[PDB]
């Protein structure tokens, strides 16, 4: 299969600041609403036959 | 292989329709019953078949 290559970002040091989990869930909930209408995009590749 | 149970009375099964795009949104939203190809029919309260 073809997929887009999501490279890693640079491994900046893992600070353990819990607050990051909230802003990750805020973005995931916006992305889950967007997964209704954005489905045509290259970021929405479904596993082809 | 090729043998079953002679009798099964277990009618209260957790039947669902599943929606193929529902990846992210852990939200209690009343989704619009317009986009589905299918719907699960009600069990009638007529005489036992």
């Amino acid at each position: 299969q073809l997929q887009v290559a999501n490279l890693p970002k640079d491994h900046q040091i893992q600070d353990s600041s819990h607050h990051q989990q909230i802003q990750q869930q805020e973005q995931q909930q916006q992305q889950q609403q967007q997964q209704s209408t954005c489905q045509d995009t290259i970021f929405s590749i479904k596993k082809q036959k | 292989k090729g043998v079953h149970f002679d009798s099964c009375n277990l009618d209260d099964l957790e039947w669902r329709v599943d929606d193929s795009n529902a990846n992210n949104d852990n939200n209690g939203g009343g989704g619009s019953n317009q986009e589905r190809s299918f719907s699960l029919l009600p069990l009638q309260k007529t005489n036992t078949p």
